[PDB]
């Protein structure tokens, strides 16, 4: 989220934005921690009801904007690291679906 | 008699009222953010009675910046989206909030999206098909009028320009319209499908519904039901055939499966929801013919690790009467609508429905269809010279057949010059027969690609 | 002939084989997450 | 269990009854739901003991 | 006065308040009244918990519906007990003791607690007297012991309950001692057809039969195994009688103890299962136990839930048997009959110390070809028979043969094709699969060898196939 | 842990003792049951951490 | 000011204090345990803080015999245990008592085993090959001198044979200090190695920090702390090149997961604490050279029933430069060392930092391998008759090539009586390139099994009647 808001802060002004998650896989890991120690809800590997959520609303700020707010874009490169070639686990589920 | 915010967890919220004035559930509530960079009004969607007059809601909003026990207003209904001619050619998320002119619709008429599906007594016992014109889809995989479609297809197989073609053809051959249900819908393809649908002109006919993927589960498990109610009103009070697009149905179930998980349930066999085939059941019965109207649906399906009987497939199939597989092959040979004649499928392709001739068209179509795909890797690999006369004349044949499904349609006219064309069934049937027959072998292959009846196969016979 | 006949034979035996285990594996995927979640729950609600 | 209560009012009065459950699968599925709903921990395939 | 109070209902599970000083025992019977018409009873609740503050936590026996909070409970100071003696022989009961085929009997009888300690350590002695069957599969590759504890796994429809019947005709039939059969969570209709058999064959009159079936609390599924056992442990222990008892399905008293734990509110084990399942599992099965000079055989069949042999029901029932007959899915599907997996099934009596050293060799090398067939399976699903070697060829041969031959006519499956079953003296079984092993039939066809008995009707349907013996 | 305790005697006096246990899954189980029964949190496969 | 002992279940003990005096996080508290055959003083680390003015701690050691209500003494600081010089040469535990002379060290310098990792500014990536002498290593998992090495694999499979391998190999000459830390261990093994590093003269120069797999689960949590304080003194004081030998890391994570419940944590996937990858970081980010100071770091990774995509593994992956897999399928084939080719990798095996020939010989037989493994099936049904020629050819060429990346090792002559050979890494590469040539192809393949370098290859040819 640090990374996407320099980028949009650039991206609002006009200018083309390059963003790479180098991986997004470890952020899914690193909130689930933090809901688990929260005690809210676990699902799928033990994720919160949201993670999906977690990674749509960062993946969506990588737009293309109309020419009334300056055309600036900004293109993300998410980065997500399978195991055993697994693309149908959870986060590498959710990702996909959202690119 | 307003409540107030008493705990925040994500998007679940807790909120306490006045002991008589608890809302029902699902009743949405109104909060506020006032902090300035997020300030925005919330609306709340009551999930449990959790006693001592507090609700759990579920946000349909970030509650990033909500602050515990600003004041909750409660509407007195639940989630209300515009209906009426108005909602055409508009876009709307899951709360009928009008995105491309905000403020608009607020004065129409408001439907709760909480509807039941009609009585027993008003359903249809008898299953009809629903003629639209295609070759390809009439003849190998007919509609059922009221039923389910699911859709297949991967990217650029003309999945939006088929998308576009039902759009036309519902309106134009049933004075009929169309609700586009996003469910889990991006935000670049729902700004691309608005602005194609504007440029095809097609547009007015349609009424967009997005619950986009960076919104929280709540709205991407209700804009289904949101499309769904604007659909039962054209069906009802208009009393119009309506064509309600779900794309994914998918994300229904896991957007579902994730509220679930918000509100402390616990998952089902593979982690889905306990009530997933209720909540399948409660969308998907609603989409039924009544009182001499329907509302068709096509879906589009993702399955989970290509797991059929994953649950979430396993559920949503239960409901599908026909399926359309959109091919890369059949498409990067030049044939349009890119259905799969092969791998697609229609649940009332039988002869107690479509009658004992449509049956066996149908049933000589598939077969030289699939003694041609597999004979296609001898062709390929070792040629054509090595295959007999026999299966020669079966390749040709089979060859004319796959270009006759092909057709010419009305979405293609902003592709290319010509305008699409309507086929008959009855048409479609007899040529379909006579080219099994093989009465038209003669003619050159090129005269099959992008026609419609007998009559544009003979004209481009002479013309070639 | 007879190795053309066979072959067909096998390649159909191992599309056989290969459908009965790609039903299998999908079987114990299920069985594997719904075990995972049974026991994440069974924590869960041990320290509840 | 309402179906075979109505049968059993015949079949206990000498009748003959023929009951049709189409489909049990979706009864052991509605009541798996039930049972999750209730907190009952699960077993194989999620379902109740 | 001094009864509990209902508190608290949970479907068969029942929390009761006592005064203090009057809180029942563990096990203890307690009953209450149901006073609603079509359901009015008296449920007899067993003590399992106690929960402290003078409450216990009850299974009970029938179905509490219609039960009431706060009606009285009457503790009756002991546990559940049946009758015993001579007298329950040819009748049926329930797992609380009461006749069924004659409401009333027995209610004079001596009655025996259904909970008890099993025999002492120093009062066991192994078992190695082999049980003569009359099966070919089961003689040979699975010898059972007599006085000593023989299973038969399982999953849906595979043939235990047959195999149960089969072994009640070769064994029952022809039996000096007494015999009891517990219905634990079966068929109903079974327990009818059984009930109707007996009686035509006489052999009901040596027998008590105790039904606690599926349509049933899982109170009472759990506590009938315990019930007949009891009957069964009065006849070995007081009128030193060799006793028969036969159970299905044990695996049912699993599932209604996991059922019980479920609702008693202890936190789940593996699967779902009960925290305590091998714990109530070995509790049951070291009170079937023949001691010295008291002979009980036990013949449990065992249910696997899924087909699945690793589930930890039947795991833990592995390690209480001395002989294990597996019935496989695939072996059902060949259609051979009994469905006996021969590789996974065993027998502690199968050594050459017991069973002789021709025995053993011939069990042996049967073992050996059935083994290699299975691992040339892998081959032989893609590529058939004809990419193997010339050994590994007649291998496969002498593989299926074996196995078409380890199939056999039974008694109780005169009923399902109309043929009479077949007994194959043990002699002749050893010499018959010795020939196989050696190639002395390769030349007979495959189905000469399916469902048949010994050498002469080896011979006679290979003639009428048309190959000579 | 009372075999093992048996044999240490011997050991720790110069005897060189040989000590079976037949067999600890058994043994992980009980424990798995009494860990369960004072409702401490379970891990993989329902036993104790 | 002191506390008492309030819930004492297994190694997790709840301790009340009065108001003002709650212990700080991780420090280190005493209780007595008064009787007579369990007399003894625990360390409790404080884990969390309650609230109430309570404290929930971890026993370092087995709390057998405490009793509620026992005076809890706070130390006002963490675990620290001896630094300097003087560790070298001595056997100490995770609470820094040594093992081998009571006593000794305790008027040394102590240092709280907590502490943070460098500072980012200061980390310098390490592009420096280390020579081995072991074919399969120094070909395709080059090491790192002054980077982060693992050895990965399942139980049994050579871990803890490779670690006295590479201890022999490179700390035997080394010029700095070496540091081992059993964690979670066999006792005997740390015997063993106790006893060796005497022999071959190495221990002088080795701090030894043992807490094995019967200790309780704090113990096995600290000790890699103790042991990498200990380093980290010698890298950022002393200012000396350290080797640091871990065996296994992965019993930190292990001892970590042991106790999460009952600290009240959820558990995570695969009955992981949640914290997984944090504590792991913590650990392992401490486990580094800076510039200028070099710390050569060996782990031994256990990967829980030989599965690679198990939660702990797959965490521990990233924190190395180079890792060697050892597989139990190359295991069982006989090949020693049970390197797997094609999953090992190393962040130097690039044309820039080992050269062109090294890097292309190394991609060459990769390759090879590669194809070799998915032929492999069609072998074992269809047999080897029925592929082409080229890949018959290559068949032959790929078993060749896995027996010589087998090695007869300096520390596995107890295993097979035979001595162990070092293969220098030219040597490697050219015979390798030889092997890629198809130059061998006309000796047996039983020739290239468990031998040094082309000489070696050449004299159990002529054993076998080939001629190289
Ligand atoms: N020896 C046999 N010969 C012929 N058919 C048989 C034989 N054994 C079993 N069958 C067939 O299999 C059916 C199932 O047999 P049986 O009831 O003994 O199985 P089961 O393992 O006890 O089943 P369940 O799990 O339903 O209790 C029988 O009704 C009969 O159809
Ligand atoms: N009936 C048709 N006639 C001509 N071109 C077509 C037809 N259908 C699809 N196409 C072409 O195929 C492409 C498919 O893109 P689209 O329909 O947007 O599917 P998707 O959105 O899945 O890529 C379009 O760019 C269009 O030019
Ligand atoms: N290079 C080798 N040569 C022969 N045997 C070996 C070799 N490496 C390991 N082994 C065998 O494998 C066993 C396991 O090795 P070890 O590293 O102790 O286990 P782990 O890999 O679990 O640490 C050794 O005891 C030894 O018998
Ligand atoms: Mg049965
Ligand atoms: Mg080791």
């Amino acid at each position: 989220y640090t990374g996407s808001a320099i980028g949009q802060h650039w991206m609002y002004n006009g200018k083309h934005v390059l963003i790479v998650f180098d991986d997004l896989s470890k952020q899914a890991d690193a909130y689930r921690a933090i809901s688990l120690l929260l005690r809210r809800p676990p699902g799928r590997e033990a994720f919160p009801g949201d993670v999906f959520y977690l990674h749509s609303r960062l993946l969506e700020r990588c737009a293309k904007l109309s020419d009334e707010l300056g055309g600036g874009s900004m293109t993300g490169l998410p980065i997500i690291e399978t195991k055993a070639n697994d693309i149908s686990a959870f986060i590498p589920t959710n990702v996909i679906s959202i690119t | 008699t307003a409540g107030r915010v008493v705990r925040i967890t994500g998007p679940v919220v807790d909120v306490e009222f006045p002991r008589g004035s608890v809302p029902e559930l699902f009743n949405a509530l109104h909060a506020e953010i006032t902090f300035g960079a997020l300030a925005k009004t919330l609306t709340l969607e009551v999930a449990q009675h959790l006693g001592d007059s507090l609700v759990r809601c579920i946000s349909m909003q970030p509650t990033d910046g909500l602050v515990r026990g600003v004041e909750v207003t409660d509407t007195g209904a639940s989630i209300s989206v515009p209906v009426g001619d108005g909602v055409k050619g508009h876009v709307f998320n899951a709360l009928g909030d009008c995105l491309d002119d905000p403020g608009y619709g607020k004065d129409f008429e408001h439907w709760s999206i909480h509807r039941k599906p009609p009585a027993f007594s008003d359903l249809e016992p008898r299953t009809e098909m629903l003629e639209t014109g295609l070759k390809v889809v009439d003849l190998l995989t007919p509609y059922v009028r009221g039923g389910k479609i699911a859709l297949f297809g991967g990217a650029g197989v003309g999945k939006t320009v088929l998308i576009q073609e039902m759009i036309n053809r519902i309106a134009r051959n049933f004075g009929g319209t169309s609700v586009f249900a996003g469910v889990g819908e991006r935000t670049r393809e729902g700004n691309d499908l608005w602005v194609e649908l504007a440029d095809a002109n097609v547009l007015k006919d349609t009424a967009l519904v997005f619950g986009q993927m960076d919104e929280p589960p709540g709205t991407r498990m209700r804009v289904a039901l949101s499309a769904l109610t604007m659909a039962e009103f054209f069906r009802d009070e208009q009393g119009q055939d309506v064509l309600l697009f779900i794309d994914n149905i998918f994300r229904f179930t896991q957007a579902g499966s994730e509220v679930s998980t918000l509100l402390g349930r616990m998952p089902s066999a593979v982690g889905y929801q306990p009530t997933l085939a209720d909540e399948m059941g409660e969308l998907q019965e609603r989409i039924t013919s009544t009182r001499g109207r329907s509302i068709t649906s096509m879906q589009a399906v993702y399955v989970p690790a290509d797991d059929y009987t994953d649950p979430a497939p396993a559920t949503t199939f239960a409901h599908l009467d026909a399926t359309t597989e959109l091919s890369r092959a059949v498409f990067s040979k030049g044939i349009f609508p890119a259905v799969d004649p092969l791998a697609s499928s229609s649940t009332i392709l039988d002869p107690a429905i479509v009658g004992d001739e449509h049956y066996r068209v149908a049933q000589e179509v598939i077969r030289i269809l699939q003694r041609y795909k597999d004979l296609q890797d001898i062709i390929a690999i070792l040629g054509i010279d090595e295959l007999s006369e026999e299966d020669k004349q079966l390749v040709n044949r089979a060859r004319r057949i796959e270009r006759f499904l092909s057709q010419n349609m009305m979405a293609a006219e902003q592709f290319t010059g010509q305008p699409g064309s309507t086929v008959p069934l009855k048409e479609t049937i007899e040529a379909f027969d006579k080219l099994t027959k093989g009465e038209f072998d003669h003619l050159p292959e090129q005269a099959f690609f992008l026609i419609g009846g007998l009559d544009d196969l003979a004209k481009k016979a002479e013309s070639l | 002939a007879s190795r053309r006949r066979a072959m067909k034979s096998a390649t159909d035996n191992a599309d056989d084989l290969i459908k009965a285990l790609t039903l299998a594996a999908n079987r114990e995927r299920q069985a594997q997450i719904t075990q995972e979640i049974s026991e994440i729950v069974g924590g869960a609600n041990a320290l509840a």
